[PDB]
RNA sequence: AUGAAAUGGGAAGAAAUGGGCUACAUUUUCUUAUAAAAGAACAUUACUAUACCCUUUAUGAAACUAAAGGACUAAGGAGGAUUUAGU
């Protein structure tokens, strides 16, 4: 079980853009360009819109790996402000302290 | 403030410290001996030794930056003496020998014995008789005194004059208008004067 | 007011260790970190890995040991090798410590593919600095 | 200036150009030239530099006389033989060929020189600005070229040493200069490799500080006129603390005295 | 079904109010410079639009977003009581 469902429905976004990573690259750098026909372009359009839409990479959100929490992400860690900051403050976290200057 | 109370400030009269001992009088001759023992706060980047600094016109300088622009505040002083100097060489040469030895040529003899005159010695104050603020006849202290003769000037220039009339144009002409004493500035201290002549009754109020 | 990781006072009765003592601020004042990992240093990478790890490693020797721990566990990741110094104290047999020493380290250096040991320092109970 | 007074007071014929960046900047009117299509025609610019020309010479203006006919206009046109003036003259009367008049004169004049009949001393100041960028832009909003300006054009043949009969005298300025550093003051910095190129062999004359003699020299002239009005200048603690903050530079220690 | 999932939407204001940003210019506007100095501008659009509109680019599958130009340019002329911050 995962934290919850949004937490799923994300993991599997991250799933199936990995598997049409190649495949959106291939189409879309035909269209990122102008050295070819125009009419190949419109059509490279169409090829990557019929892609399922949970392919689109921009379509993942990053969240707190251990709340699910979609905002409030520090993202060399994973985790929201409010879990991050219960491991800081106990010591758990290797060489995080507090800032006094 | 980063100085702990026990720093002091400085003193950067260059002939003090080369005067003979004996011409120093033994109070002067004590602090001397107990600085040796103190803290001395740094001297300010525009605190120097220099024979040509004078602290009224620094002071006046202070009062016209803005934002921390202290070279644009410095150049229009600058330009305002210039334009003093020049207006009076003009009139100088102008003028017959008679006349030629009353005209003043010192940009900054015009200055100060212009503010001077500016200086509004009585001003009224709110002070306060039986839980009620009253408008007394108050004798203006010499730090305040000088601080409003230097701000009705400065306030004077910044906003009536015409729109293409700049600063250097419209200071001289009022520092030399008030050194002569029949200018806009001189009339507000006949203001201030003539409100507490009004309000002479309640001169008794004060209580120093 | 400050309500994080601080032990707040009683009526002078509760026993609380050195480390539950001191409050956030002394963190690398009065008392240190309690995993030591690379990944958290400037220029290095794989701070959310090491992180998440030792979040399961906790709660996991909480359980296989249970009621048996007389302080938080000190994490040590030196190279790929992981090392688990735990205080424990001295309510269960000497002979079911070896069992559960093979156990945890066997099954956590095939879950995480790390050689993985446990270190076990015993004490008759726990050690109280100070009553608050 | 000192050596246009000693030509000038020889009888020397002066072509006086006060500033040269004036001509690459700044300007609110800028016409199409009909002598070449591709070049402009300034004619403020041109029309001032003319009315003063015509008060340095106008002694040598009646007896110099054209040597071709110029046609300024269908109604009108410059008969062979005329004064000098007659050109000068129409420019001033007719803005628009303002900038065809100074080309018609700086072309007689350097013509005319060779004869023996007058000495021409070519006095440009601010001369690295023909040889650099200009800050005028085209009606398509791009930035035009000294080259394609009329006077800057013009000029550029009188500063050549492919004449006889007179001396060139050039100033550099990186004052008014665009697109140069404030530090840059040397004869390659601010010409360039074009300017460079195209003056040489050029005699380079440094113009130092004030020396020793010369700043007491100056600071006694402003105590001559009761310039230095405050009561400590004249003091010897005065005078050393001004040759500090000047620095022995003559703008410098006219700027600071200005204020005291 | 108050659970799970897909697709499409989540609109606007002759409105009041809080905070910010910009301007009202001459201690100013533009240009080169480097913030020094110089040349121009300087009241009807001179100062002055991070609005509307028109083009181009960047990100993306999607521009409805952001930036950069272009013109269009309206109001504003230092702000009533009152109130904020700064040693
Ligand atoms: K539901
Ligand atoms: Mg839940
Ligand atoms: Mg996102
Ligand atoms: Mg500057
Ligand atoms: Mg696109």
């Amino acid at each position: 079980y995962y934290v919850d469902w949004r937490m799923l429905r994300d993991l599997k976004r991250r799933k199936m853009a990995y598997e049409y990573a190649d495949e959106r690259l291939r189409i879309n750098s035909l269209r990122k360009n102008t050295i070819l026909p125009k009419d190949l372009q419109e059509m490279a359009g169409d090829e990557i819109a019929a892609l399922p839409r949970d392919s689109c990479p921009v379509r993942i959100r990053n969240r707190c790996v251990m709340t699910s929490r979609p905002r409030g992400v520090k993202r060399r860690w994973r985790l929201s402000r409010i879990v991050f900051r219960h491991l800081a403050d106990h010591g758990l976290l290797s060489g995080v302290q507090r800032a006094i200057w | 403030s980063r100085y702990a109370p026990e720093f002091r400030e400085p003193l950067i009269d260059k002939e003090y410290y080369r005067k003979p001992v004996a011409e120093l009088t033994e109070e002067e001759k004590y602090d001397q001996e107990l600085k040796k023992t103190q803290f001395i706060k740094a001297a300010a980047a525009t605190e120097t030794s220099s024979v040509f600094a004078d602290p009224v016109i620094s002071k006046f300088t202070n009062m016209m930056m803005k934002g921390g622009n202290k070279v644009l505040a410095r150049s229009l002083m600058a330009q305002t003496l210039e334009a003093v100097k020049r207006k009076q060489f003009e009139k100088y040469r102008a003028a017959s020998a008679e006349e030629q030895a009353t005209i003043e040529r010192n940009p900054y003899r015009i200055f100060h014995e212009a503010l001077k005159n500016c200086e509004p010695v009585i001003g009224l104050v709110p002070i306060l008789k039986g839980g009620h603020f009253y408008q007394v006849p108050v004798p203006l202290a010499d730090r305040r005194r000088r601080f409003l003769a230097m701000k009705w000037m400065i306030t004077e220039c910044r906003e009536n004059k015409p729109r293409r009339t700049l600063m250097p144009e419209k200071l001289s002409h009022e520092l030399l208008e008030a050194f002569h004493n029949r200018g806009p500035v001189i009339k507000r201290k006949h203001n201030m004067h003539k409100m507490a002549e009004a309000n002479r009754a309640l001169a008794h109020y004060r209580w120093w | 007011k400050n309500r994080a990781a601080r032990v707040r006072v009683a009526k002078g009765n509760k026993p609380v260790s050195y480390e539950e003592a001191h409050a956030p601020h002394y963190i690398a004042h009065r008392k240190g970190w309690l995993s030591l990992h690379t990944g958290n240093l400037d220029g290095e990478d794989h701070a959310a890995e090491r992180t998440l790890e030792d979040v399961f490693l906790r709660k996991f020797m909480m359980g296989t040991f249970p009621g048996c721990l007389a302080d938080q566990i000190v994490l040590k990741r030196r190279a790929n090798q992981v090392d688990i110094c735990a205080l424990v104290l001295r309510q269960l047999p000497a002979h079911k410590f070896y069992f559960l020493v093979g156990y945890s380290e066997t099954l956590l250096s095939h879950f995480y593919k790390c050689p993985v040991r446990l270190h076990l320092q015993t004490v008759p109970s726990k050690v109280v600095y100070k009553y608050i | 200036c000192h050596a246009v007074h000693f030509c000038a007071r020889h009888d020397w014929l002066i072509l006086h150009i006060p500033d040269a960046h004036l001509w690459v900047k700044n300007c609110r009117e800028l016409l199409q030239s009909t002598h070449n299509k591709q070049r402009f025609d300034q004619p403020l610019e041109a029309s001032t530099w003319l009315k003063n020309f015509k008060t340095t010479n106008e002694r040598f203006l009646s007896q110099i006389k054209v040597q071709e006919k110029y046609v300024w206009n269908k109604r009108e046109s410059t008969e062979k033989g005329s004064p000098l003036g007659e050109v000068v003259e129409q420019g001033l009367t007719r803005v628009r060929n303002a900038t065809d008049a100074v080309g018609v004169v700086l072309k007689e004049l350097k013509a005319q020189s060779a004869l023996g009949l007058f000495h021409l001393l070519v006095a440009v100041d601010g001369v690295n600005a023909l040889w650099g960028r200009t800050t005028l832009k085209k009606e398509d909003r791009t930035l035009i070229a000294p080259e394609e300006l009329s006077l800057v054009h013009n000029l550029r043949k009188m500063v050549k040493n492919d004449w006889h009969g007179g001396a060139i005298v050039l100033s550099l300025s990186q004052t008014g200069s665009l697109f140069k550093s404030r530090t840059a003051y040397l004869p390659h910095e601010l010409l360039g490799k074009e300017g460079f190129n195209a003056l040489e062999p050029f005699l380079p004359i440094l113009i130092p500080n004030y020396n020793p003699k010369e700043f007491e020299s100056s600071f006694q002239y402003y105590l001559e006129n009761n310039w230095l009005q405050h009561e400590k200048a004249s003091t010897e603690e005065g005078r050393k603390e001004l040759r500090f903050l000047s620095n022995c530079n003559p703008e410098q220690l006219e700027r600071l005295c200005a204020s005291l």
